[PDB]
């Protein structure tokens, strides 16, 4: 209802987790869990690739069809991109639905 | 192909032989397809009557009596079609797609 595909077998869910890295223990023994950790953190690179497949258009219309577009004044900043201070912004909501068809 | 002539209330019809007709079938449907609302114009129960073949017209997004950015224009004169003199025929062949019963 908010939108999509649904999918009985969706992407799966991908879990991370940093492996515990516990400090020195009492060197006399202890049943008690380890609560002493050594604190950590970790960073890397992620990347994921999608395929999709496209319906083309198909249509006889004469006159020309609504398009998405960017506006031809001037401004500021440019939609779309980092201002000054260096953050990235989007102006406003792009729906898919710009081409016509008959029912 | 027939052209009628008219003067001083005499009305005259003879045969123009090299006029032709125009005719496609819309495979893609790619037009407004009007046929499933229950008009007039089909061909007659019995099997004797001549029949006039009924005009074609679409309807699209309005406001009001006005247009819209959406609504689209047809020129049916953009479709390939097939050209008839009196000795062409025209001709196809439909399947109809796997449909339940009608029960009767």
């Amino acid at each position: 209802l908010m939108g999509g595909f649904g999918l009985k077998h969706p992407p799966p869910q991908i879990l991370i987790k940093n492996t515990p890295v516990p400090a020195d223990p009492p060197t006399t023994f202890s049943q008690a869990k380890l609560a002493s950790f050594i604190t950590q953190y970790s960073t890397g690179q992620v990347s994921v690739e999608i395929e999709w497949e496209l319906q083309k258009e198909n249509s006889k219309r004469w006159n020309p069809e609504i398009q998405y577009t960017s506006n031809y004044y001037k401004s500021t900043n440019v939609d779309f991109a980092v201002n000054v201070d260096g953050t990235y912004s989007e102006p406003r909501p792009i729906g898919t639905r710009y081409l016509t068809r008959n029912l | 192909v027939k052209e009628v002539t008219q003067n001083e209330g005499t009305k005259t019809i003879a045969n123009n032989l090299t006029s032709t007709i125009q005719v496609f079938t819309d495979s893609e449907y790619q037009l407004p397809y009007v046929l499933g609302s229950a008009h007039q114009g089909c061909l007659p129960p019995f099997p004797a009557d001549v029949f006039m073949i009924p005009q074609y017209g679409y309807l699209t997004l309005n406001n009001g009596a006005q247009a819209v950015g959406r609504s689209s224009f047809y020129c049916l004169e953009y479709f390939p079609s097939q050209m008839l003199r009196t000795g062409n025929n025209f001709e196809f062949s439909y399947q109809f797609e796997d449909v339940p019963f009608h029960s009767s």
